[PDB]
RNA sequence: UGUUGGCGAUGGAAAUGGGGUGCCCCCACCCGUCUUGAAACACGGACCAAGGAGUCAAACAGACGCGCAAGGGAGGAGAUAUGCCAGUACUUCUCUCGUACUGAAAGGGAGAUGCAAUGCAUCUGUGGUGUGCACACGUCAAAUCCGUUUGAUUUGCCCAACACC
RNA sequence: GAUGUGGCCUGGAGGUUAGGACGAAGCUUAUGGCGUGAGCCUAAGAUGGACCGGCCUCUAGUGCAGAUCUUGGUUGGCGUA
């Protein structure tokens, strides 16, 4: 009934996930993969979303709103090479796929300097 | 401009502030190919190719 | 230097943007700067500068002004053809001069509850712009309508009341106190009531 | 029209199935909400002024001009420090204020009855949206549903740990946890004014009566509420709607004799209804990327020297036949 | 895909019209010139 | 301390111009004039509206029949 | 508020909108509504037009009561019927019954065209609100 | 990490504009006034006298806000708001605030070295 | 858009920007004020800290935001949640501004069309004319990726508004 | 003289997000960086010893160079008359 434009209009200028510092504004979002503050990259109010997240020891981990179970928050996310990464983000949200690409290749050389220092 | 009567007119109310004379083939061409600028939308425009002028002008005569 | 004098004076007074707080005002001005730029029809890009304008400018339009302007469209019409959608960017009030209507379509921002019940009666339906916007996204077959501006007491009170040919209204509290001096010929004079 | 699931107390399990009513989908204009909260939060204040008699208590005069000081009333007499001293004026040590401070200031204000209680319906139906909810500020990762509507069972409990463990089984703990974090001493003066201390907002449970609040009285960073009196400025703290609300199942199901429907009236309201929406559907994107539209949509198009003279490029392009002359 | 297809195919007619009309006004200018000059 | 000139004040009339005008087509009106032609006027003018009305009518007739 | 005036814009501007040469002094034209006839004439005569004088005569002891007579007009009487007598109303048969004077009304006039017709029962009528109803098909019946 | 790239940095004025005749009062600060006395030559704009700020002065949109380093500073004040920048790694360096501890610094600049986001004040 | 040298091998380094003090060449009348005119032989002016001047109420108007709409809204008071709570929730009756004006007053009191000359008959209706958005029907130009646009105009109805009746 | 500004700053209130004995406010500066500017931010203190920052709304006894301005301290004249 009250729909993802709506919202925006409501929550576009004061939210508890808008980080406005210096003249920066920047996103708290654990469901951005950008840090920008914008309605494709704003998770929480999107009908379907999907992030990047990196996981236990060099697992990468995608977590994927499917857009069924909103209004059940115990529901609402369900866990799951960067060309894999993309494709399997690319079937919850299309215009996703480019920022998950190197989500996931950011990530992976994350896990191998923490190794490299960790080695050292 | 023009040198007829309504313009000669007027043209002899302001002497004082401008020099006048009857310009030559060499002197219309060279204000046209090196300081020629054209109005489209209101904005100045510098010529640059033979599109333009056809497309500012819309008539056969001019191309 | 450029000699520009009184350049100034040329420069026009627009609006651009909305001073609503409304989030469904701004929803549909969204969509209708959208439909004005990339369509071609002079129906969206009059409604477009119509959403723009203030409160005061955007007039309330009344139920008998809108059935009786159909039906003088109407009379001259195919019988085969269908009636337009009236469309007023506004609000539509009831009259309880008029009972009897006909059934028709009317779109507008906002309606009188008694308005909606009169013309749910009748037999026809009330439409919001995003519904209009999708059975005439170029606003084919439409009747664009404005409401009435003057015979609001602002207006009536506008000008001198005591120069020659005027006829506004003072501003008093007291409507037996400005009477005699100015106003009758027994007294030193009376302002005349016409001039050329 | 869609349904909600009713929690039990003490289990991860459904019990029923509710319809829901109908002030959950009426429109949502947080202006108003602002606009109300603004005004509404003005009528619990206090009168202050100084005294009337205040910084003229003196009999001072001018000394004129003559003598080389200033034309200010000075204290009369002598034997003192203050003798001689400039008096009466904001200007002057122990004078008076600028425009001393009255009781007849307007402190409170009138607000309509139909705002009022547009706002309310607009505070319940935010309300009921989970990401407004996230963006208000609460802890709701792992709730079951929103809204929240748990049997009415709980009503019987006599002890804070009873109710306790039910809020452990609902996950409203985090929220509780996050207030009680938050807990500290109030920066700059206010905490010399009886406002010492500072704390976050928590959910609020709502009961139908005002009975079986013993045992959730004590527990911090919880609020109690009675479905019959519903408070705008606890609905929407600070003015920002999303509040997080549990329902207990009696009160949900008088929420719609309370505040009627889109056509039937309210029965307490007198003569109230459902505000009627500006838009029937609000998702304009799909409208704009919608067939019908983007078959009526314009088709899409395709898309330095300067001297003229002594530039051979240029003057061949202007002018093709400077080959044959 | 139907949309792009027409999309490429509209433009790709667009730019050999457009070295058309490019090549007919350079001869259209090249004689006006001409017969001015004589 | 009384003192008259017209100095500035032909550049003030004309910074926001001298306006022209109004077209004779506008504000003609005829009150203050002869008497005996204008209720001739006035009956005619009568005559004329009620003309129009007919023939509204009798096009309004005309259409629907064909 | 506070913060919102044109006195928070002004400071670091000595003069705050009133000039250097022409200052900003107490009381430069008089207190009130003073010079009304002498050095105001003009604001007077031009816009309040009839402000000095005397006209008529006097009623020492003016009670508004007995004079309270408000006014509807015909094609206004449907405000006063329900919906479904409205409906069930025609004329030649049972008509509904309108009474003015608990509703609010002492005079019945004649402004329009009648929207339904009915039995009016009234303290005052006018000659044309009596004419147009008996032709409608309702009645006007005096009250008290 | 390295910063993108960008053109070089102009920077029209170097000097500060400071109030007129500040160096004579020691209770006069040196922050900018508009001058607004009738006589001011300062505002009558001479020849010797120093100048007042325009829209003129103001510096190319490209390169503005730039630190000499290359990057843009954001101000951070624990470990998870670098989990923030993680992302824009070569266009924002973070800034610990003034009033974070050193027990709190140990952790935030071991956490930054880890994920490769510089520090404008680290250690 | 490449090519060739110098300095720079992890230092108490090199380099590039800031900052500080002196010097040289050039430029440069002391601030605030009133005044046609101030650098003035025209008034105020030794230094620093803290204080120091368009505010509150009430009547009216115009612009802008919001709710309802031929209606809008109280106020005072009451009733029970209520016994933390000077708040919030609820309310019959009334009162007030408006839907109608005019006359010193006694008083009177506004639809259209047709036929006739407190008349009669009908009631889906702009009192008429001129200038008039959008929409509908035709026609002609320019440009065109050939699908349509950008313009003009004819006629119908003309919304808002203005002029004459 | 008018108007605008997701323009700067000060005391308090409703919200939200954070910091502090591994050192808050205040104070010092050849401490640089950013901004046309009002100003903001970091550094060092061989200073201090308990409170307080950012953002969105609300509110006011809210910004000083001069009034023969008011109160307190200081000062050349001067080791002079
Ligand atoms: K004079
Ligand atoms: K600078
Ligand atoms: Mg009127
Ligand atoms: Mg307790
Ligand atoms: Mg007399
Ligand atoms: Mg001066
Ligand atoms: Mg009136
Ligand atoms: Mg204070
Ligand atoms: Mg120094
Ligand atoms: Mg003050
Ligand atoms: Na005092
Ligand atoms: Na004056
Ligand atoms: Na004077
Ligand atoms: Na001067
Ligand atoms: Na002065
Ligand atoms: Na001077
Ligand atoms: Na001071």
């Amino acid at each position: 009934s009250h729909s993802v434009d709506l919202q925006w209009v409501l929550v576009r200028q004061n939210s508890r996930f808008l980080q406005k510092r210096g003249g920066i504004r920047m996103s708290n979002d654990p469901f951005n993969n950008n840090g920008n503050w914008t309605k494709r990259h704003c998770g929480f109010l999107n009908e379907k979303a999907a992030v990047v997240k990196p996981a236990k020891g060099g697992a990468i981990c995608v977590t994927v709103k499917d857009g069924s179970s909103n209004n059940k928050p115990r529901q609402t996310y369900k866990k799951t090479r960067a060309s894999d990464v993309s494709r399997a983000v690319a079937a919850v949200r299309p215009d996703l796929a480019d920022v998950s690409f190197r989500r996931a290749r950011r990530m992976a050389c994350i896990a191998s300097r923490t190794a490299k220092v960790a080695a050292a | 401009v023009k040198m007829n009567k309504p313009m000669e007119n007027m043209l002899r109310a302001v002497e004082p502030y401008i020099a006048y004379g009857y310009p030559s083939l060499a002197t219309v061409r060279a204000m046209v190919y090196k300081r020629g600028y054209l109005k489209i939308n209101g904005q100045r425009v510098k010529i640059t190719d033979n599109q333009m002028i056809k497309d500012k002008y819309n008539n056969v005569d001019i191309v | 230097g450029v000699d520009l004098t009184g350049i100034s004076k040329k420069s026009r007074v627009i609006r651009h943007h909305t001073y609503s707080t409304n989030p469904y005002i701004k929803l549909l001005i969204k969509l209708y700067k959208f439909l004005a730029k990339r369509t071609s029809s002079g129906f969206n890009k009059v409604v477009y500068q119509r959403l723009i304008k203030s409160r005061s400018n955007r007039a309330p339009i009344s139920l008998s002004r809108i059935a009786v302007v159909m039906k003088r469209k109407a009379v001259f019409t195919a019988k085969s053809k269908a009636a337009p959608i009236a469309v007023v960017v506004g609000d539509v009030l009831d009259d309880v001069r008029m009972a009897r209507i006909p059934a028709m379509r009317v779109c507008a921002l906002r309606f009188s509850k008694s308005a909606r019940q009169s013309i749910v009666a009748a037999g026809g339906e009330c439409l919001t712009f995003d519904q209009l916007a999708m059975i005439a996204p170029t606003g084919k077959n439409t009747y664009l309508l404005r409401g009435r501006k003057s015979g609001r007491e602002s207006v009536r009170h506008f000008g001198a009341s005591g120069v020659p040919g005027s006829h506004s209204k003072p501003y008093a509290t007291n409507r037996g106190k400005e009477t005699k001096r100015g106003r009758r010929t027994g007294r030193s004079y009376k302002r005349k009531a016409f001039r050329h | 029209r869609p349904s909600v699931s009713v929690y039990s107390a003490s289990s991860d399990s459904v019990v029923g199935t509710c319809p829901l009513p109908a002030v959950f989908t009426a429109p949502i204009r947080s202006d108003i909400v602002k606009f109300v909260h603004t005004n509404m939060a003005k009528n619990s204040r206090q009168a202050y002024a100084v005294n009337r008699l205040s910084g003229m208590n003196h009999s001072a005069h001018s000394w004129g001009t003559g003598r080389a000081v200033a034309r200010i009333p000075r204290i009369s007499g002598g034997g003192t420090s203050t003798s001689g001293a400039g008096a009466f004026g904001n200007m002057c040590r122990g004078g008076r204020m600028f425009a001393p401070t009255k009781i007849f200031r307007r402190w409170h204000r009138k607000i309509n009855l139909h705002q009022k209680r547009f706002a309310v319906v607009s505070a319940l139906a935010a309300s009921s949206v989970p990401s407004l909810v996230m963006s208000r500020g609460h802890q709701i990762g792992n709730v079951p549903e929103v809204p929240l509507v748990v049997e009415d069972s709980i009503q019987g409990y006599e002890k804070t740990k009873e109710a306790m463990a039910f809020l452990k089984a609902i996950a409203a703990i985090d929220d509780v946890n996050r207030v009680n974090d938050s807990r500290e001493i109030r920066a700059g003066r206010g905490k010399m004014r009886n406002r010492r201390y500072v704390a976050r907002r928590g959910p609020m449970l709502v009961m139908p009566n005002n009975k079986g609040t013993r045992a959730f009285r004590n527990i911090f960073g919880l609020d109690l509420a009675n479905v019959s009196a519903l408070n705008l400025l606890h609905l929407a703290p600070g003015g920002h709607v999303g509040r997080f609300v549990i329902w207990t199942q009696s009160a949900f199901e008088q929420l719609d004799k309370i505040f009627g429907t889109f056509t039937e009236a309210s029965a307490v309201k007198k003569g109230f209804t459902l505000p009627a929406p500006m838009l029937t559907n609000t998702d304009v994107t799909r409208i704009m990327q919608s067939e019908e539209v983007r078959r009526v949509l314009k088709p899409k198009k395709l898309q330095t020297p300067t001297n003229g003279m002594k530039n051979r490029r240029l003057r061949l392009r202007l002018n093709p036949y400077v080959k044959r002359e | 895909a139907a949309f792009k297809q027409q999309q490429t195919e509209s433009f790709k007619k667009a730019v050999v019209a457009r070295k058309a009309a490019k090549a007919a006004l350079k001869k259209t200018a090249y004689l006006r010139a001409r017969k001015y000059s004589r | 301390s009384k003192n008259h000139t017209n100095h500035n004040q032909s550049s003030k009339n004309h910074r926001n111009g001298i306006k022209g005008p109004v077209p004779l087509h506008l504000h003609n009106s005829k009150r203050g004039s002869w008497l005996p032609a204008l209720v001739n006027a006035r009956r005619v003018r009568k005559h004329n509206q009620k003309a129009a009305l007919k023939k509204r009518r009798e096009r309004i007739a005309a259409f629907a029949a064909k | 508020p506070t913060r919102f005036k044109k006195c928070r814009h002004q400071r670091g501007s000595t003069f705050c909108g009133y000039g250097r040469v022409g200052k900003h002094r107490k009381h430069e034209s008089g207190r009130g509504n003073a010079g009304g006839m002498h050095h105001h004439r003009i604001n007077f005569d031009k816009y309040h037009p009839g402000y000095f004088g005397k006209l008529g005569m006097d009623h020492y002891h003016r009670k508004k009561n007995p004079m309270w007579k408000p006014t509807i007009n015909l094609n206004n009487l449907s405000r006063l019927i329900a919906a479904e007598e409205a409906a069930k109303a025609a004329k030649g048969g049972t008509l509904p019954v309108v009474d003015l004077q608990s509703s609010g009304y002492a005079k019945l006039l004649g402004n329009g065209h009648i929207q339904v017709p009915c039995i009016v029962k009234a303290r005052y009528v006018s000659k044309l609100a009596d004419k147009k109803i008996r032709k409608a098909g309702g009645a006007v019946v005096l009250q008290a | 990490v390295k910063p993108t790239v960008s053109k070089a940095i102009v920077k029209k004025r170097t000097k500060r504009f400071t109030r007129h005749r500040y160096e004579l009062f020691p209770q006069l600060s040196s922050s900018w006034r508009k001058p607004r006395g009738e006589d001011s030559p300062v505002r009558r704009r001479y020849k010797g006298q120093k100048a007042m700020p325009n829209k003129g002065y103001g510096s190319d949109r490209a390169t503005k806000y730039i630190t000499p380093s290359g990057f843009r500073n954001f101000p951070i004040n624990n470990v998870e708001d670098l989990y923030m920048l993680v992302m824009q790694n070569r266009k924002y360096a973070g800034v610990i605030s003034h009033t974070v501890g050193a027990r709190k610094r140990k952790a935030i600049v071991r956490k930054a070295m880890e994920l490769d986001v510089r520090l404008a004040n680290g250690n």
